[PDB]
């Protein structure tokens, strides 16, 4: 209905199947539509009414709608098959979309990321201003969440989405902004990258 | 303007030799008064293996106010959706 | 059939856009008409709609009185006036053939255009300071400029120029590594310094 739920990760390896689920109140009483948005480009209609595919759509790609749940199957999941899939309906005279689910096809073994905390700089010290730059490399998937510190420090972080590299692993960025009172204060920031359940950690000293 | 293009598409796919349209398959006979195409997508949902009324039943959901997932006639599809093109034509006045 | 977007830009909060939108390859006053954005990094969201048998218009809540969806048949273009534009409005904006009939909905959406980008940003243009990170791997921090992009040189060893990150106040920052020739032109500077421990 008015809240289209879809969980945010699906991941499977190249030739298995990929079960993409949309959740909303009575949501087997409107028409489903689905969505697919390869990263760099606009989306492009995969499946519409619960279970039609329309011209020119693989046909691995299937669709069903029932209850309060709409599925979005794809038999055999290719490696072009890796995109942001998102659900739709139409509910008190608007579109209502899914929150959407990035599916990624597992195409090459996992990597765990390479991390270069870097201090802050002499020039930066004396403008009054520190910035930790924490850089994540070199890991596959393209998914990490990273957590500054050995308090939890929750402001001053910015982090940066995931992007593919020059050998198609994934690389990200993590910056915590300091003054500089608060850099010589405490005795090593530390900056914690997990990518898939473990945890690579490096820390920094003045 | 949007029913001249269901119109048209009904057309094309009446057309002179093609294949009888959706093989042998018939369905249920609709009055052709009021909630036509409510009644016409209801008739056709049950129509398996045809993709040349896939525009057709595609249009028609766009003139039905709700979902769709009396029994007197059964008729051929061919028959069905000349009879309706017919229909459609008039209202078009 | 195509959807040729147009009019995106840089605007102040409160200014305003008039998006358009040219369409090819179909009959194009016979369907609805739909706005879709997605600001970066997160979801898609409906803006508008104008049927394609109705005037009738319909808006997400979020931009009611704010935005103004309309189309000129004659010249099969759709448009968007954006007026009090907020932070909130920064997206790409797809335009995109919604359906046949007086119940288009029920027909649904079709084929999308590529986007327009449409930024929202009180923030003024502004070059970068840059920074030496000391150590195998050497970099050089670009920090603070606005608005994008930026690009970095060394002049390929293995080196990366990550992604920019956006700040609290609305400027950006980067890094690039080798295991620094930067050039901001929207606001015409081009820095380069050099690295040791």
């Amino acid at each position: 209905s008015y809240e289209l739920t879809q969980p945010p990760s699906v991941s499977v390896s190249p030739g298995q199947t990929a079960s993409i689920t949309c959740s909303g109140d009575k949501l087997g009483d409107k028409y489903s539509f689905w969505f697919q948005q390869k990263p760099g480009q606009s989306p492009v209609l995969v499946i519409y009414h619960d279970s039609k595919r329309p011209s020119g759509i693989p046909e691995r790609f299937s669709g069903s709608n029932s209850g309060d749940t709409a599925t979005l199957t794809i038999s055999g999941t290719r490696a072009m098959d890796e995109a942001d899939y998102y659900c739709q309906a139409w509910d008190s005279s608007t579109y209502v979309f899914g929150t959407g689910t990035k599916v990624t096809v597992l195409g090459q073994p996992k990597a765990a990321p390479s991390v270069t905390l870097f201090p802050p700089s002499s020039e930066e010290l004396q403008a009054n201003k520190a910035t930790l730059v924490c850089l994540i490399s070199d890991f596959y998937p393209g998914a990490v969440t990273v957590a500054w510190k050995s308090s939890p420090v929750k402001a001053g972080v910015e982090t940066t989405t995931p992007s593919k590299q020059s050998n198609n692993k994934y690389a990200a960025s993590s910056y915590l902004s300091l003054t500089p009172e608060q850099w010589k204060s405490h005795r090593s920031y530390s900056c914690q990258v997990t990518h898939e359940g473990s945890t690579v950690e490096k820390t920094v000293a003045p | 303007t949007a029913l001249k293009e269901l119109i048209e598409e009904l057309v094309n796919i009446t057309q002179n030799q093609k294949a009888p349209l959706c093989n042998g398959s018939m369905v249920w006979s609709i009055n052709l008064t009021a909630g036509v195409y409510c009644a016409a997508l209801e008739s056709l949902i049950n129509v398996s293996g045809c993709s040349a009324i896939e525009k057709t039943q595609r249009m028609l959901n766009g003139f039905c106010p709700h979902k769709v997932s009396v029994r007197d006639t059964k008729i051929e599809v061919a028959q069905f959706v000349k009879d309706l093109l017919v229909h459609l034509k008039k209202l078009f006045r | 059939v195509q959807l040729l977007e147009s009019g995106g830009g840089l605007v102040q909060p409160g200014g305003s856009l008039r998006l358009s939108c040219a369409a090819s390859g179909f009959t194009f006053s016979s369907y609805a008409m739909s706005w879709v954005r997605q600001a970066p990094g997160k979801g898609l969201e409906w803006v508008s709609a104008f049927s394609g048998w109705d005037v009738s218009t319909y808006y997400a809540d979020s931009v009611k009185g704010r935005f103004t969806i309309s189309r000129d048949n004659s010249k099969n273009t759709l448009y968007l006036q954006m007026n009090s534009l907020r932070a909130e409005d920064t997206a790409v904006y797809y335009c995109v053939q919604d359906g046949l009939g007086p119940y288009f909905y029920n027909y649904g959406m079709d084929v999308w255009g590529q986007g327009t980008t449409v930024t929202v940003s009180s923030a003024s243009t502004k070059g970068p300071s840059v920074f030496p990170l000391a150590p195998a791997a050497l970099g050089c921090l670009v920090k603070d400029y606005f608005p994008e992009p930026v690009t970095v040189s060394w002049n390929t060893s293995g080196v990366h120029t990550f992604p920019a990150v956006l700040q609290s106040s609305g400027l950006y920052s980067l890094s690039s590594v080798v295991t620094c020739n930067v050039n901001h032109k929207p606001s015409n500077t081009k820095v380069d310094k050099k690295v040791e421990p």
